[PDB]
RNA sequence: AGCUGCUCCCUAGCAUGCUACUACCG
RNA sequence: GCGGUAGUAGCAUGCUAGGGAGCAG
């Protein structure tokens, strides 16, 4: 438990519909949950009826019955509502300011990342609302690629030549450059070690990582990662030196690096570099070149 | 003065633990009967001698970053 | 009868995890030993009574630290206490005189 | 709990009695007032009790929820208090043997072995570079843990046993620097 | 409840004793109206505060169902991981040795601590240090219980396997020094 | 990872009992 | 005016049950 993002202040709930599961606040979760769809909240417990293979899953109709949460028609004589006052029952109820303009976290948990304005919020948002639109972009990215088919090869054609053969209800995504296969090989126990591949049709081409024999039944799986969240935002709020700080310059001027002379000196003094640099105009060699700027 | 390297030799064996040294079975054996031998000590020169013996245990193995931890 | 005070003390120093290291998240169990200990302050020896009065301010110091962190971080007061009673003596004397109340 | 509605309604007829027992009045108006009262009173003490009890339910509620949550986030983080505890008691404790062996373990100078209490027994030191060499080593005497040993044998990093003599400052870039040397205790 | 007879009663008695103190007729119009709503409140009690015994006995009921199916459950659970265990641990000793030595004896009884001695395909030994190494597991193949064992595999005290070369009188201190040794009967 | 005995704290339920207020009746 | 029965609120004793903890053999 901790501190939210939107709010900076400690609570101790989620979306538990939502993608990511940030922190929220009491009147803060209240209306990221109220204004859209998410309508189940984590707290050291989740928020759900205790009634032996009852159904429900929503925050506004459960209600508190002593030690546990509790169904409508499962709660008991008397209770108290665990949704009032414009706040959720929680963690540190009092010091919670809370917030008005909700719809930038809710457009960007309710949205796809499907079109333009998506990416519009998520860089036009605030900072770590954006590293949050970045792990959510991730997360989607990631459930929406093993979505896909599975590739199971059953002939083997030539090298670099085969068959495909997918299984009912998914699709074939593009076979493209883009994306990376991802096969294992099968055994009596387990199935496993083939490496990341790029199919596309040929008879099926395939572009494998280093030379070995086709087997018959392997898939081919576009896998996925196990992403984490993030600590630190893009870039640092920046700043001018007054001084060369920690550095001090070299001694003389070299040939190949002679033209970049006036580089040296602009960046030394503050943390970033915005580059304006077109596909070869020198793009690295200035890497070469700044990096002998101070061996040390 | 003996209270308190007796319950730094406990933390110190915490420590060590943790760090599973318990799957090497003499190096356990050895560090048990220090730990045992400092909790049962009358004066207080030869338990610093088997700190010195116990803390080189944790000194030789690299899962410690030294420089962070010991920041003053 | 009472006890070794060196029982009761490492019984309040050593112990396995979270069953104490953090005194606001039982306290109870510092009653307990306190209720062990109590017959200690009718000892000659003066190094014994101050086993019993070391506990009772202790107790003291872990009700005020666990009410500070509480009203510091939702703003919340436990209304009416009742528990004064645990860091004076009278609730640890009545234990050892002839009227049972258990 | 006087902020509740009924508590309106208990001082009106209340205050309705004061003005009675100001007046000194009849009989059956003074029924009426015992008659609108304990309707007062009744209507008014079982609101006031619920709630109150209720107050308290969700504050044993929220420090039960809280005592959970420390439990459970203090657990999570043993392996790191456990480590710095240990350091500022060792920092704490102020002796000179083993400040030696944690500043030489903080500059590189790390042993390989448990150091050995009898004169007997052999001692193995990692030495990283020179200076090092140059402030702990004089001679045939190694100055290590508050005790003195004599030297035995110096080796590099490729197993080959290198000879005292030649290590200096001029020579020092054409040996494996990681040196191992080998002492036993005074 | 909201919607049983007693409530139609009693909430139009009120509204016509009501309406009737707007009117305000009578003396005994005000003891008539509050004695049909002492009475109708006394409906109003029985049927709205004893109905509710009804519920809860119902629920007391459900849950102890509820807790008697799960108990119910857990049994046939249990039975069936008891059986397997039977079941499994049957398959390795019905051999022909086992039948031999129970063909041998005159009622079919024999005591229990000889079946490992004179059935058991496997044998495992643990040494303490080299002195009982050296007296009991010598070599390759050693006799014991009038028999003869073939060395397979010797591990430590840390599961790992060790050579048959390492345990001289030199090595013996680099040896975590519980040793397990297992051996095959040879026929 | 055991068998007992004693003690402290919190919650819920029921019975009993006490006390107070409204209603019916005698 | 009193007694009884039917109601509502508060208090007291013990009895069962569930959970946490301490000591001794
Ligand atoms: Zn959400
Ligand atoms: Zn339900």
């Amino acid at each position: 438990v901790g501190a939210c993002v939107l709010c900076n202040s400690q609570t101790s709930l989620r979306c538990g519909a939502c993608i990511r599961r940030p922190f929220l606040c009491c009147k803060c979760c209240y209306d990221h949950v109220i204004s859209t769809s998410h309508k189940l909240v984590l707290s050291v417990n989740p928020y759900v009826c205790n009634a032996p293979g009852c159904d429900v899953t929503d925050v506004t109709q459960l209600y508190l019955g002593g030690m546990s949460y509790y169904c409508k028609s499962h709660k008991p004589p008397i209770s108290f509502p665990l949704c009032a006052n414009g706040q959720v029952f929680g963690l540190y109820k009092n010091t919670c300011v809370g917030s008005d303009n909700v719809t930038d976290f809710n457009a960007i948990a309710t949205c796809d990342w499907t079109n333009a304005g998506d990416y519009i919020l998520a860089n036009t948002c605030t900072e770590r609302l954006k590293l949050f639109a970045a792990e959510t972009l991730k997360a989607t990215e990631e459930t929406f690629k093993l979505s896909y088919g599975i590739a199971t090869v059953r002939e083997v054609l030539s090298d670099r030549e085969l068959h495909l053969s997918w299984e009912v209800g998914k699709p074939r995504p593009p076979l493209n450059r883009n994306y990376v296969f991802t096969g294992y090989r099968v055994t009596k126990n387990s199935k496993v070690q083939i490496g990341e591949y790029t199919f596309e049709k040929g008879a099926v081409v395939y572009r494998g990582t280093t030379t070995y024999k086709l087997n018959v039944g392997d898939y081919f799986v576009l896998t996925s990662h196990t992403v984490m969240p993030l600590s630190a935002p893009t870039l640092v709020p920046q700043e001018h030196y007054v001084r060369i700080t920690g550095l001090y310059p070299t001694l003389n001027i070299s040939d190949e690096f002679s033209s970049n002379v006036a580089n040296y000196q602009k960046v030394g003094m503050q943390k970033y570099s915005t580059l304006q640099g077109p596909p070869g105009t020198g793009k690295s060699h200035f890497a070469i070149g700044l990096a002998l700027y101070y061996p040390s | 003065k003996m209270s308190d390297v007796k319950c730094t030799s406990v933390v110190l064996l915490s420590v060590l633990q943790q760090l599973r040294v318990e799957s090497s079975s003499k190096l356990w054996a050895q560090c048990v009967q220090l730990h045992n031998d400092i909790l049962l000590a009358k004066d207080t020169t030869e338990a610093f001698e088997k700190m010195v013996s116990l803390l080189s245990v944790l000194l030789s193995m690299q899962g410690a970053v030294d420089i962070n931890k010991l920041c003053e | 009868p009472y006890p070794d005070p060196s029982r009761i003390l490492g019984a309040g120093c050593f112990v396995d995890d979270i069953v104490k290291t953090d005194g606001t998240l039982m306290i109870e169990r510092f009653v307990s030993l306190a209720i062990d200990a109590y017959p200690l302050t009718k000892h000659p020896n003066q190094e014994y009574a101050d086993v019993f009065h070391l506990y009772l301010q202790y107790i003291r110091k872990l009700h005020d630290e666990l009410t500070g962190h509480m009203l510091d971080m939702y703003s919340v007061m436990l209304t009416n206490d009742n528990t004064s009673r645990y860091w004076e003596p009278e609730f640890y004397e009545a234990m050892y005189t002839p009227h049972t109340v258990l | 709990f006087s902020s509740l509605p009924s508590y309106a309604a208990f001082a009106t007829a209340q205050e309705a009695y004061e003005q009675a027992v100001a007046n000194g009045d009849s009989e059956v108006v003074l029924k009426k007032l015992k008659k609108s009262l304990n309707v007062a009173k009744s209507e008014f003490d079982r609101d006031a009790a619920m709630q109150r009890k209720l107050e308290k339910m969700a504050d044993q509620a929220m420090t039960q929820m809280y005592k959970q949550a420390r439990s459970e986030d203090k657990r999570a983080k043993v392996t790191s208090a456990m480590q710095t505890m240990l350091f500022t008691m060792l920092r704490k404790l102020d002796n000179d043997a083993l400040n030696n062996i944690i500043n030489n373990a903080r500059d590189g100078c790390v042993p390989l072995n448990i150091i050995p209490l009898t004169t007997a027994a052999k001692l193995m030191v990692v030495i990283p570079d020179y200076n090092t060499y140059k402030n702990t080593c004089d001679g045939t005497t190694f100055t290590y843990a508050s005790a003195l040993w004599e030297i035995q044998q110096v080796v590099d990093a490729d197993s080959k046993i290198v000879q005292l003599s030649e290590i200096s400052m001029d020579n020092s870039p054409n040996l494996a620097w990681p040196l191992i040397v080998t002492a036993l205790r005074a």
